[PDB]
RNA sequence: UACAUAGCUGAUUAGAGGUAGACGCAGAGAACUGAAACAUCUUAGUACCUGCAGGAAGAGAAAGAAAAUUCGAUUCCCUGA
RNA sequence: CCUGAGUACGGCGGAACACGAGAAAUUCCGUCGGAAUCCGCGGGGACCAUCCCGCAAGGCUAAAUACUCCCUAGUGACCGA
RNA sequence: GAAGAGACGGAGCCGCAGCGAAAGCGAGUCUGAAUAGGGCGAAUGAGUAUGUAGUCGUAGACCCGAAACCAUGUGAUCUA
RNA sequence: GGUAGCGGAGAAAUUCCAAACGAACUUGGAGAUAGCUGGUUCUCUCCGAAAUAGCUUUAGGGCUAGCCUCGGAAUUGAGAAUGAUGGAGGUAGAGCACUGUUUGGACUAGGGGCCCAUCUCGGGUUACCGAAUUCAGAUAAACUCCGAAUGCCAUUCAUUUA
RNA sequence: AAGCGACUGUUUAUCAAAAACACAGGUCUCUGCAAAAUCGUAAGAUGAAGUAUAGGGGCUGACGCCUGCCCGGUGCUGGAAGGUUAAGAGGAUGGGUUAGCUUCGGCGAAGCUCAGAAUUGAAGCCCCAGUAAACGGCGGCCGUAACUAUAACGGUCCUAAG
RNA sequence: UGAGUGUUUGUACCACAUGUACAGGAUAGGUAGGAGCCGAUGAGACCGGAACGCUAGUUUCGGAGGAGGCGCUGGUGGGAUACUACCCUUGUGUUAUGAACCCUCUAACCCGCACCACUAAUCGUGGUGGGAGACAGUGUCAGAUGGGCAGUUUGACUGGGGCGGUCGCCUCCUAAAAGGUAACGGAGGCGCCCAAAGGUUCCCUCAGAAUGGUUGGAAAUCAUUCGAAGAGUGUAAAGGCAGAAGGGAGCUUGACUGCGAGACCUACAAGUCGAGCAGGGACGAAAGUCGGGCUUAGUGAUCCGGUGGUUCCGCAUGGAAGG
RNA sequence: GUGGUGGCGAUAGCGAGAAGGAUACACCUGUUCCCAUGCCGAACACAGAAGUUAAGCUUCUUAGCGCCGAUUGUAGUGAAGGGUUUCCCUUUGUGAGAGUAGGACGUCGCCACG
RNA sequence: CGCGGGGUGGAGCAGUCAGGUAGCUCGUCGGGCUCAUAACCCGAAGGUCGUAGGUUCAAAUCCUGCCCCCGCAA
RNA sequence: GGAGGUAUGACAA
């Protein structure tokens, strides 16, 4: 598999997401495929699919399985979506899921009645039981538990052949992974070795980036005091061509060649000394190109006198009485986050539901908000967000600056401002919602996920962030650790 | 951000013709109807 | 170092060296210059040096030139240009 | 049965071929690797097939060609201290 | 064949047909979808060999004149 | 006696290496190169310039055009000058009709204090400073309501020459 | 009486005798012996017919009192995990051709040939420490006293250090 | 520059084992057969250990045992077992091979190590010991370092030169009523934008002032009158435009293709305008306008490479390479 | 006489004032239809004919505004000269702008109807 | 008149390159602790970043000017 | 019972 001198851009795009990129790996590398959000992995996936026009050249002679795979009729049954877009065996499919952790009656619902938890899981069985083709594994760990990303683990250590994955998840990808390419700002990168290895490698290169620099422009400062000071006493050796008309005799003077001379030599010095300069600031300006320059976050927290924000008493809650999870009872204080967390397909977007009232199923026990209480809100399910920006920020009452300050702190870079939430990578649309969360003034926050489909940079804000603050949440992660720097108020529903 | 373009007919995948756009302004691939001397008709000529 | 070889001695055999400040094979091999600067390039495989020489040398009887089914070992002049 | 083996050829590095690595055939030097032999081998300007031409890796070979320190006979719209 | 003139020697050179990158066509050709128009050419026509003079190029090229560069060699009887 | 020039020696100065060493001397390449200075030899006759534009690692050099000379050629004699006629053009001048600058006066929005009234609300005056309008007066290379003399282009127009 | 250099010496043959050079002394650094360094294509030689109290190189320059802070940078020394890192080995695959198939299209074995991947592949670079008699470097602003001035003192920013 | 051992191992054979989804008698590898098949050639089935492992168990090793057995048929499951083979993933071994790496050997190479001889020789060549040793050295190739050394570069304009400034393009003045015209003379701009800011058809006319009116003011927006341009014309200045080039709304894409008489400017290279013809269209009823914008800046040679197309060529032929 | 439609540098216009509708032009009554008004049948478009020409539109007066515009004279200036030469003067020829006298409230046509 | 470097709460400073909505330390003010003062502790106040405009969704930051300060010149 | 060793606080009054 080979990349000769590929330049592409989508027909939004005012600048080129990649150009003249130039490399080379095969079927039998397992290779990770890491960068921030909005650099071009899933692009660059549907390119080696031949999907869009890529300008440059590309080789490959393989057949290719890209994870997600594109669903129509979420209406209709699991079945019959999965055998829609690719058949296979359902014992197959059984034992797939079965060595994860699913029941097959899944299968004879519908497809959106499922969790991303579940989502994940099957189309990931429908990865598993391909067999010749060349898997493209674009997030597979987001929306799933340890258990899931265990397996898969196993699943990928086991693997003979190579793969190609996109993760943003450290442990998971060091864990399987050997080679790895980096979506780098301004270039491109590949390795031998795994996230930690990069990190390292990365963290070395933007040392020496930023010495180099230091150097450059001490330097430069250095230089520049010295010129204007050779030609400060050139001008006053020019001086001495001429006289003073107050005081007689001072002129009639000769040899003012030699003189000009002279002083034209400490220019030339001057200028010699400046030349050098301009070359250092040439050196200087091929520096600070793959760097981030990370940002901190804010959050429009306004508490209040409610120091009991919300309540559940023996609360079991389910499906045509398939109650599916054992009776909890807890409370959200002000200043505390609530960690709620077990499997996939626990019900705690069922619980969300049941708090914010769209519940269509059965309820059991008792769940108490306060009076005139405001929630922000990041959900499991945000493929509802359409449309331009600055009509997102009309449709939800928000300030249109701080909204698009929140994205740019969040690292969505503001050319992206102009293209349309459809248009956008999930990360990026992910940053939406957290972002509209950010900015909605609020008491409580509820958080379903955001910590999916985003960068190691983001991750560090957001723990930042919420361990600065400290304002009333609940919270439903699978990152354990996360859940660890934060919260000890943890809460494991089960049935 | 404003680039010079070549269009193309769909048809004989002839390119026939040079212009302007900004990517701001005109974000989907421009498309118009010219004529292809190659085949001596008005085509749908798009960017490319 | 025993067999012997080296070594030593004696008889033999053929080389040395310079010419012709000219010609030709080989080895090694410049720069000024020109390119209006200059580094590739040019001057130039020239000058210089060295070796081998002979009256000439060198090349030389096709694992060729062509496209004609054809010319029949090299060398040199004209021409191709 | 024989018909020129560390050879032709190839890789790397360099040269000469009008041909400056260029698409670079052909020839030669260093280095390393490394064939078959008559149903065979090389060339025909990358290269493959067909056709044609030739049969290397061993040697010699006069003549036409270049030059004059010199010898003889001489010549000049060459010189005339 | 007097160091000759001259004879022989038609291989080759120029011109007589150009147009086009070329295939190729041909007083036409190319561009062009094109009998269009336009360009280059023909019907308008004269060249060639030698001599001679002016001029240009390659050779030192009009005469003198550098500092300098390179390659042999000679010099420590001066002085270190 | 030894060290020899892409070098040697140097108690070190660019110093000495056969009477000038930031790289000896000699021979050859070699008649180096010189957009640089100097020189370039007999006569007469015909005609007779330029020192300008453009480009130039170009500016004291060069190339093309311009200006000169010589030969041929043809063309409704085009060329030159003067007159008549008709045009383009906005200059000197003049003017303020626009754009700016600007003087004095009438009036004045508005801006200053003083006092009474103060919730700082409404005045009344220094002939207080004064937009803007208007009267009169000025001004201009980058102002023109106007606008020449000249010069320019052209006339199967005329005259005279070539 | 003062400056320079400690001294005797050497120095720009032919404009400079000196405060310049050397000097003993000091310090740093290298070198275990076929030394290191140097001349030289190499042999060979000096070093040395020596052997760390010897030799070479750099700086300073008798004697006396001293020789402060800085290893952030540039070098050097040592180190080493990781990434990257050439030729070479490696040979996957892809074009070109064509025996043969074809359905005209087109496909295409073997061989040859043109490009040649993955993998492997040293020093070095990125990195850690040390080193300044190694290269080199050694700050600003603001106030602050019972006359006034001034600031023992304080604050602050940067620095590798001030 | 060869003799080994060992390790990490790559490949290839050949023998070994180990295959637990869920439910399910239960640790079900796929496949077909499959209802037969095994046992004193030691059954049923117990004991201790070993491997693996999902910790449920499977198998084997050894001991006891001394006769029986396993499954079918049927239930769940996609699949039911026993047993036969075709076997397939995974990881153990034998052997042959290929590399990398450490140590060991000595027989190549080497010793400014000793002794002997040539020999009177601190050379050298040999011989015998000893030491190191397939390293070093040398050759080729490659990477890093390399002023130790070499060959070279290091603009012009310019009221001397140098700095500053400038170098290309557009507009005005200078510029002397055609055009042109210099200065290190005066002032400013450009290195783009627009998919409608283009085209066509239709329609419209601005700025400001006065008056009045609520927040609403000095001034938003509304209405009348005054209103000749005092506005706007994407972007600088000049020229011009209210028969609109300004403004608004429909339909489109002529911001077309091949061209182009003829003129302007011009040293050359270039630049500018262009009626009109042909094809195929847009708008409009039609006339008729449309080969970008309001006019003038928004740009740069050749060489060299890249992309697409081509009825061009293809070193004897067909192709291909390459043009 | 009215209406339409053209040419001539508004000497044509702008303002003010008077009268008229015979036909005519106009206003005017509406939205029934074609069609239309980022709102409105105001404008556009359509149909009609109760009423008034008040307005617009015609004809007349007005020299207030604007337009045209001499003659004279001057400035400037070509050519030829002079001087006391950043300027000034003389001869000849041309000759403005301004300021006026004055003109000017239209001229020339074609067509339909009365 | 020009060339460099500065104008961020009372002082000193970042943030300016890279627009993301003003901060570090000291100081001031108030209340606590203390017999009282200092230190210490808890609170607050004080700046649209010299200024008038543009660009932008958004400017201390980018652009254009204008006004002051320190060096040179002058 | 006893011996030797083992932070700030004006001046004067
Ligand atoms: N269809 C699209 N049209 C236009 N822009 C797009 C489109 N899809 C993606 N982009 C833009 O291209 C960039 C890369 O998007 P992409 O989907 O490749 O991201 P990614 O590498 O997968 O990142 P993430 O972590 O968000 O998944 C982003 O700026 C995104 O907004
Ligand atoms: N409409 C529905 N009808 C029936 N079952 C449903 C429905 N919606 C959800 N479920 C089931 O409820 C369970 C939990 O659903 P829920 O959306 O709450 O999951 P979750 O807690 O968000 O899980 P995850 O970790 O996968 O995101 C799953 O088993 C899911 O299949
Ligand atoms: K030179
Ligand atoms: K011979
Ligand atoms: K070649
Ligand atoms: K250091
Ligand atoms: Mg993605
Ligand atoms: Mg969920
Ligand atoms: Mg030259
Ligand atoms: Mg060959
Ligand atoms: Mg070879
Ligand atoms: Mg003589
Ligand atoms: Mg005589
Ligand atoms: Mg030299
Ligand atoms: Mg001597
Ligand atoms: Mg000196
Ligand atoms: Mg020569
Ligand atoms: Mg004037
Ligand atoms: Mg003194
Ligand atoms: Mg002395
Ligand atoms: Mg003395
Ligand atoms: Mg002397
Ligand atoms: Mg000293
Ligand atoms: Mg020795
Ligand atoms: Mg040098
Ligand atoms: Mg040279
Ligand atoms: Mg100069
Ligand atoms: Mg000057
Ligand atoms: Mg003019
Ligand atoms: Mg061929
Ligand atoms: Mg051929
Ligand atoms: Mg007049
Ligand atoms: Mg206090």
């Amino acid at each position: 598999i080979e990349l000769k001198q590929l330049s592409f851009a989508y027909d939004n795009q005012e600048a080129l997401l990649f150009d003249q990129a130039n490399i080379t790996m095969d079927t039998n590398w397992k290779l990770g495929l890491i960068g921030r959000n909005g650099r071009g992995k899933t692009t660059l996936l549907r390119l080696l699919q031949k999907q869009l026009d890529y300008q440059g050249e590309i080789l490959h002679q393989v057949d290719f399985v890209y994870f997600p795979q594109t669903v129509a009729e979420e209406q209709q049954l699991t079945y019959y979506v999965l055998q829609e877009v690719t058949s296979f065996e359902q014992w197959k499919l059984e034992r797939e899921l079965t060595l994860l952790n699913v029941d097959p009656e899944v299968l004879w619902r519908p497809f959106s009645s499922l969790s991303g938890g579940e989502k994940t899981k099957v189309l990931l069985g429908l990865l598993f039981i391909e067999e010749n083709a060349f898997p493209l594994i674009d997030q597979p760990t987001n929306h799933l538990d340890l258990a899931g990303r265990q397996q898969v683990a196993e699943y990928l250590k086991k693997k003979k052949h190579g793969f190609i994955l996109v993760s943003h998840d450290r442990a998971f990808v060091d864990e399987v992974v050997d080679h790895i390419l980096a979506i780098e700002k301004s270039q491109l990168t590949l390795y031998q070795g795994n996230f930690s290895i990069y990190e390292e490698q990365k963290k070395l290169r933007d040392a020496f980036e930023l010495a180099e620099n230091e150097k450059i422009k001490k330097e430069v400062n250095r230089l520049k005091e010295t010129a204007r000071k050779k030609a400060e006493w050139s001008m006053n050796r020019e001086g001495d061509k001429y006289g003073n008309a107050k005081e007689k005799g001072s002129g009639a003077i000769f040899d003012t060649g030699a003189i000009g001379a002279r002083a034209a030599r400490v220019m030339k010095r001057s200028k010699h000394i400046q030349q050098r300069a301009e070359t250092q600031l040439a050196e200087k300006e091929k520096l600070l190109k793959d760097l981030e320059y990370i940002d901190s976050l804010s959050m429009d927290y306004q508490p209040t006198h409610h120091k009991t924000l919300l309540t559940v008493e023996e609360l079991r809650l389910g499906y045509e009485k398939n109650w599916l999870f054992a009776p909890i009872s807890f409370s959200i204080n002000a200043g505390e986050i609530v960690g709620i967390t077990g499997k996939n397909g626990s019900g705690k977007s069922s619980l969300i539901q049941y708090l914010l009232d769209n519940f269509s199923g059965d309820s059991e026990g008792e769940a108490t908000l306060a009076h005139q209480l405001t929630i922000s809100y990041v959900r499991q399910d945000y493929e509802d967000n359409q449309g331009t920006l600055s009509e997102f920020a009309e449709k939800n009452q928000l300030d249109y600056t701080q909204f698009l300050n929140n994205l740019r702190k969040l690292g969505m870079e503001r050319a992206v401002f102009t293209n349309r939430i459809e248009q956008m990578s999930m990360g990026q649309r992910k940053k939406v919602e957290v972002a509209k969360s950010l900015s909605q003034s609020a008491e409580l926050y509820i958080w379903d996920q955001p910590l999916n489909y985003l960068d190691v940079f983001n991750h560090q804000q957001l723990e930042a962030l919420i361990l600065s603050v400290k304002p009333a949440m609940l919270v439903i992660e699978h990152d354990a650790h996360f859940m660890k720097k934060i919260t000890d108020k943890k809460i494991v529903l089960k049935s | 951000m404003r680039v010079n373009i070549t269009l193309e007919c769909t048809s004989c995948k002839e390119r026939n013709y040079l212009t302007n756009k900004n990517k701001r302004n005109n974000p989907d691939r421009l498309e118009k109807q010219k004529y292809c001397p190659r085949e001596r008709k008005v085509t749908l000529h798009r960017e490319t």
